[PDB]
């Protein structure tokens, strides 16, 4: 055999353990696998877990650690359809309220993401030095469509991603006077409006609220980009079109 | 068995199709209708080139090969050994991409995330269909299309493009080819941005989304951003793949000629054309 | 309709960020040039700072004496008439010494000493640009993986311009610099070897760069389809997963079966895309080298 054979043959052998390394560094979330009721699954399928590696926050905020000891750290209100695995969980209660589904959040740190130099990584803009509209039309002041095509509130500010110069949510004002942030990604900018397809109008109240009115917890932000997300599947009675 | 996080995920509701009849998981796999599709066509098609693999005589993978019809046949159906089995096997193969694809949307309504991943597939299913179908019915004969075979799929390829002289040539191949240079250099970059930071020097701190802006902006004196270059990624994968279904639409029927020599447009326009020096003077 | 987050709705701008600072050399850094609204529908609208240190100087020039020598040739072609040089652009060409005079640099001007010369500023503009790459990093604290990287694409370029030339004895073996001439030559060499889509390592770097594609294509997707939890920023995605990971990892096992992690799924990439060249650089130096005909080697060895 020549070498050409030899770099071939070599390369496979190479290529099957960069799949396995690759396969098994992928495990770090997620693993061991469970049965529907929280107990570890009997087959783990054929990848072992790899060995842990810790990644050390900055900070001061500590570190972490996988793959680790995992669990959901919250209730989650769902409940068996059927006597065997492999089947849908109805949900026990309001979907929304309860944070499953669509709707479903991860409990995050209760904190701020913070920028490379330790300050909030997101700001209201008002609270944003020197931050502005630079192009595309500007949305504050401008009132909330729900898809009921009904007005939910309007527009107080724009909240900012300061390191990357990006608007992350839309802070809306609704009827009480009480204010709410809306996923940027989740809203639609119109000439005379702003158009929310995911919510209708009454389930505005609903979404969850944050502590601090000038900073907004990664936490806070999963629960409420989860509720909006998960008004796609649940507020489908009350969307028109 | 489930992710240790998935239970709170897979809930009823989300299906194009069939209400909750369908949804459901076979371990791992959402089933849902189109699940159910997909498994169909995917495996009559797979009975079929199994088929095919005895008209043939062999069992080899690196030797089974479906042939379309021949030329003479045109866009009329062919006995199953003739390349009947191969019409019957594309339009197998189109009905399990399309019930994937909608699967994969039927999967997302019920995550509550946005269609952006079956809308890519798309055009991958849309790239196989230019030369299967859409090529070799502007074309008039199905057997202009590729045969279904490891190797010989190759000789295809080899085959059509050099009856086109050297199809470096054709323009939208070009463009195509920059595309696919170009969203590989991005991936190898992107992943190795990400990995940098999260895998700092050996003790340090994990780095953050401004290190990588600072890097790259000290690099090459920009920057993209995390949304930007996942827009990027996208873009620059879609836009070969639309390339290359373009560069496959106008070959054989708008332009039938040596590629090569479509290039004389620019070189005989009249303002430079008669001037001597240079190559074409 | 449902916004998709390709294009942003709305600007917004702050003051110019100067970056992170750290062990970085802050005197190598420019001011910050202006800010494209254009480029803000798509990435970021700031364009700089830049680091230019002396390594830095070394490759910016280097790269433009190469550019700038291609070009003087270019322009000789032409008989330095404009209308020429336009209508002709990618049909000119600086090609390598012819192979009598194999490996020696006594080959003359017009005979190819030009790209002899032209490969030499090419050569040192890469390489310093690559440890340029390493350094920025190391300055960062940051981890080597784009120089690294880098070095899988630079395999390619060195063997197709140095390494195979130097092992089959001449410089003739070398790539042209031009656009249609060096296009020839790729399909010349495909057939003086036998039709390299037999060559096993072709094959593979093709399965890549196609694989490439087809994983930016769904990491990219997958990304904005969970941008409404937040999914961009992976970082803190990684230290601390989110709703957006979680959606993101099941959607794909709800598919096929299995899954990645959002610093995983980042492994897949890298590699994925450094798989392509690295092939690729072994295909095309066993060609002509040890392998003569890749249809051939493939009559026995397949
Ligand atoms: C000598 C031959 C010619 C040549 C002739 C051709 C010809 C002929 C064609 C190309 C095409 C292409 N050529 Mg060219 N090409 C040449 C030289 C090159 C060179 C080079 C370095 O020289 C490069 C980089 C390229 C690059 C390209 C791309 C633009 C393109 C292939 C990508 C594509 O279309 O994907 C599209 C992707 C698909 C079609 C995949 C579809 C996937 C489907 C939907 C899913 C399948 C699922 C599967 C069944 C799953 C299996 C089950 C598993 C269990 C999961 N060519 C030489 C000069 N080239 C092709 C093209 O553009 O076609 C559109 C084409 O037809
Ligand atoms: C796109 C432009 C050309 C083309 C040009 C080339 C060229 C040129 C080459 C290939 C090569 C490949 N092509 Mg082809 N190929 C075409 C269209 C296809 C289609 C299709 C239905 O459209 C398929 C399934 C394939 C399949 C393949 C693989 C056998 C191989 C690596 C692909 C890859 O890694 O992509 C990236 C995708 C992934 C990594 C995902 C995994 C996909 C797996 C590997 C697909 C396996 C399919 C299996 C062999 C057969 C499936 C049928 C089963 C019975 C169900 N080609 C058209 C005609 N293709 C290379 C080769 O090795 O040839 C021997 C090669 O050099
Ligand atoms: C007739 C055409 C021949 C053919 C001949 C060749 C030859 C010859 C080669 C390839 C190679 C490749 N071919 Mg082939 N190829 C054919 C058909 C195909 C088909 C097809 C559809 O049929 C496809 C998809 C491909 C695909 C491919 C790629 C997988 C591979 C290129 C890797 C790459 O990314 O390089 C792009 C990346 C680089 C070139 C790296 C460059 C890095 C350097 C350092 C960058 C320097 C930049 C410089 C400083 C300028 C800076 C400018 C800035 C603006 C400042 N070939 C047929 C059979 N193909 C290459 C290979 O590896 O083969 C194994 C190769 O050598
Ligand atoms: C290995 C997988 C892929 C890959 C990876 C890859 N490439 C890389 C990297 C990585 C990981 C880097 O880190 C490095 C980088 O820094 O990129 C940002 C790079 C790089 N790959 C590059 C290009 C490149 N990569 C390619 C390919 C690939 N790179 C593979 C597909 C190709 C192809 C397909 O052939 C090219 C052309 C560069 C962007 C960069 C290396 C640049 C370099 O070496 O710099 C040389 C220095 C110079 C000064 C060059 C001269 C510049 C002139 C041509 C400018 C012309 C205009 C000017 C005269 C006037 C302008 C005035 C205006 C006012 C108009
Ligand atoms: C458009 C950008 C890139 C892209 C994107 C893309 N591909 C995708 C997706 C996306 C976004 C998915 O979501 C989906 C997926 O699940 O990814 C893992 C997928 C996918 N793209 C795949 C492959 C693939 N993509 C390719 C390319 C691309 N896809 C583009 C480069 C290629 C290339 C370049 O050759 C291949 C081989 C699969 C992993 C998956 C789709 C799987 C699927 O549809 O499953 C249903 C069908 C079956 C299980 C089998 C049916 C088979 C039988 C009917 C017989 C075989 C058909 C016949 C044509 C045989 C051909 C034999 C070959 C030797 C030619
Ligand atoms: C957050 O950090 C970041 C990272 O991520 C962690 C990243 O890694 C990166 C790094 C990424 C890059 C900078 C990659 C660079 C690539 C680009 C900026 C894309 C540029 C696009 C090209 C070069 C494509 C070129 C293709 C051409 C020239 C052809 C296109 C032509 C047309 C579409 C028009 C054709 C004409 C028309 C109208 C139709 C007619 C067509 C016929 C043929 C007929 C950055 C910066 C980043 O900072
Ligand atoms: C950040 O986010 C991200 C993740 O998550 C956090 C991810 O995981 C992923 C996903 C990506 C990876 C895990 C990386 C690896 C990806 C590749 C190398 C691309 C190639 C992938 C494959 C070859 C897998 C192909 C397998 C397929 C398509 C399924 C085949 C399965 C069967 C054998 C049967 C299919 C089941 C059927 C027929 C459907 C109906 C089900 C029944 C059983 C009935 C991405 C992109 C991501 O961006
Ligand atoms: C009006 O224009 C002006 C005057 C401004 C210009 O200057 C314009 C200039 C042009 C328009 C130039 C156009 C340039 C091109 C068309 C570029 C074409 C280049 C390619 C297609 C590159 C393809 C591949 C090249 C490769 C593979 C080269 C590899 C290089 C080697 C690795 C280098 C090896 C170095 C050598 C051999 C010397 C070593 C000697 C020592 C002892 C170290
Ligand atoms: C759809 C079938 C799945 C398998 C497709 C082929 C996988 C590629 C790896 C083949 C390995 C070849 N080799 C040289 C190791 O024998
Ligand atoms: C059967 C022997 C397999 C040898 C191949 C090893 C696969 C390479 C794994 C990649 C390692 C990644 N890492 C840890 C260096 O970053
Ligand atoms: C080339 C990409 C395809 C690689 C094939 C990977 C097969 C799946 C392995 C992961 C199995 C996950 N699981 C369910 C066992 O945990
Ligand atoms: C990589 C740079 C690409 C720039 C793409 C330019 C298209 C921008 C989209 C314009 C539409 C913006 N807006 C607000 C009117 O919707
Ligand atoms: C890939 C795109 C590269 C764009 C490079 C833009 C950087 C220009 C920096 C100019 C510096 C401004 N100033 C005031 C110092 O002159
Ligand atoms: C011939 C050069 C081949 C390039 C080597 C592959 C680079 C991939 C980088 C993966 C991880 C890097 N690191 C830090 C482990 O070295
Ligand atoms: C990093 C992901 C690994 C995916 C590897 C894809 C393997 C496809 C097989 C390519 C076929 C090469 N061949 C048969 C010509 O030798
Ligand atoms: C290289 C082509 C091979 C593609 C086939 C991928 C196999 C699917 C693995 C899904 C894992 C299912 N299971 C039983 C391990 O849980
Ligand atoms: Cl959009
Ligand atoms: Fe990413």
């Amino acid at each position: 055999f020549d070498l050409a054979s030899l770099a071939i043959y070599s390369f496979w052998i190479f290529l099957a353990g960069l799949i396995y390394y690759l396969q098994t560094e992928n495990m770090r979330e997620g693993y061991p696998l469970e049965n529907e009721d929280g107990t570890p699954a009997a087959n783990q399928g054929p990848f072992p877990l790899p060995k842990p590696k810790t990644f050390i926050l900055p900070h001061g905020r500590g570190t972490l650690t996988v793959p680790g000891p995992e669990s959901e750290d919250r209730p989650i209100a769902l409940a068996r359809t059927a006597v065997s695995e492999g089947f849908p969980h109805a949900p026990t209660g309001d979907p929304m309220k309860d944070g499953v589904g669509p709707a479903s959040w991860v409990a995050r740190r209760d904190l701020p993401e913070l920028d490379g130099h330790g300050h909030n990584k997101i700001k209201p803009m008002k609270a944003a030095a020197g931050f502005h509209v630079s192009a595309g039309k500007n949305p504050i002041g401008l009132p909330v469509r729900g898809c009921d095509l009904e007005i939910a509130g309007k527009v107080v500010d724009i909240w900012v991603d300061i390191p990357e110069q990006m608007a992350r949510f839309l802070e809306v004002e609704l009827k009480d006077g009480s204010t709410r942030l809306l996923p940027m990604q989740m809203v639609k900018v119109q000439s005379n409006r702003v158009h929310v397809n995911a919510l209708s109008s009454d389930l505005f109240a609903g979404i969850p609220t944050i502590k601090s009115p000038t900073e907004v917890t990664l936490l806070e932000e999963d629960k409420i980009c989860g509720y909006v997300a998960g008004g796609l599947m649940y507020a489908a009675p009350k969307r028109k079109s | 068995a489930l992710l240790s996080f998935e239970r709170k995920y897979r809930v009823p509701g989300g299906t194009l199709v069939g209400g909750n009849l369908f949804d459901f998981w076979v371990g791992p796999f959402y089933v849902g209708f189109f699940g159910v599709a997909t498994f169909f066509f995917a495996a009559l098609g797979i009975i079929l080139i199994a088929w095919s693999a005895v008209l043939q005589g062999t069992w080899n993978p690196q030797l089974i090969s479906v042939y379309p019809p021949a030329l003479e046949y045109g866009l009329g159906g062919a006995p199953l050994a003739k390349g009947g089995l191969w019409q019957i096997i594309t339009i197998c193969a189109t009905g399990a991409f399309v019930s994937w694809a909608l699967r994969e949307v039927e999967i997302c309504r019920k995550l509550g995330i946005g269609y952006h991943i079956p809308f890519a597939f798309a055009f991958a299913i849309l790239a196989y269909l230019t030369l299967v179908l859409f090529r070799p019915v502007m074309m008039g004969a199905w057997g202009y299309a590729f045969p279904y075979g490891i190797w010989t799929h190759l000789d295809w390829v080899s085959n059509t493009g050099y009856t086109y002289g050297n199809f470096h040539y054709n323009p939208a191949h070009m463009i195509a080819i920059t595309f696919f240079f170009t969203n590989a250099l991005a991936l190898a970059l992107h992943g190795a941005l990400v990995l940098s930071a999260a895998n700092p020097e050996k003790g340090k701190e994990m780095r953050t989304p401004d290190h990588e802006d600072t890097f790259f902006r000290d690099l090459v004196g920009y920057s993209i951003g995390t949304l930007g270059i996942h827009r990027l990624g996208l873009l620059l994968s879609l836009s070969a793949v639309f390339f290359s279904a373009l560069c496959m639409i106008i070959t054989g029927t708008i332009w039938f000629d040596q590629w090569v020599d479509w290039w004389q447009w620019w070189v005989k326009l009249p303002w430079w054309a008669n001037i001597p020096g240079g190559i074409n003077g | 309709a449902e916004y998709q987050n390709i294009f942003t709705q709305v600007q917004v701008r702050g003051p110019a960020d100067l970056g992170m600072t750290e062990d970085v050399n802050l005197a190598n850094r420019s001011g910050v040039g202006p800010f494209s609204t254009l480029l803000g529908w798509f990435g970021n609208a700031q364009l700089g700072p830049i680091y230019l240190g002396s390594l830095g100087v070394l490759s910016l020039f280097s790269g433009l004496m190469w550019f700038f020598t291609i070009g003087i040739w270019f322009w000789y072609q032409a008989g330095w008439n404009p209308a020429v040089f336009l209508r002709d652009l990618f049909f000119f060409s600086l090609e390598p010494p012819a192979p009598e005079y194999g490996l020696s640099f006594a080959a003359p001007l017009k005979e190819g000493g030009l790209w002899l010369i032209a490969s030499f500023f090419m050569f040192v503009a890469v390489w310093s640009w690559w440890g340029r790459t390493y350094l920025r990093a190391q300055a960062l604290g940051m981890g080597k993986h784009t120089a690294w990287a880098f070095l899988s694409a630079i395999w390619l370029w060195m063997v197709l311009g140095f390494i195979r030339p130097i092992l089959m004895g001449s410089w003739s073996e070398a790539v042209p610099y031009g656009i249609f001439s060096h296009l020839d030559w790729t399909n010349n060499f495909s057939l003086v070897h036998g039709n390299l889509f037999y060559n096993p390592f072709h094959g593979l770097s093709i399965a890549f760069l196609y694989g490439s594609a087809l994983l930016f294509a769904m990491h990219g997707a997958t990304i904005l389809a969970v941008s409404r939890f937040g999914g961009e920023r992976e970082l803190e995605q990684i230290a601390d997963r989110g709703t957006a990971a979680e959606r993101a990892a099941l959607f794909w096992r709800w598919t096929m079966g299995f899954n990645a992690t959002m610093e995983g799924i980042h492994r897949w990439a890298i590699w994925m895309a450094v798989l392509v060249t690295l092939t690729g650089g072994i295909g095309i130096l066993l060609s002509g080298t040890v392998v003569d005909n890749w249809y051939v080697w493939g009559q026995n060895h397949g």
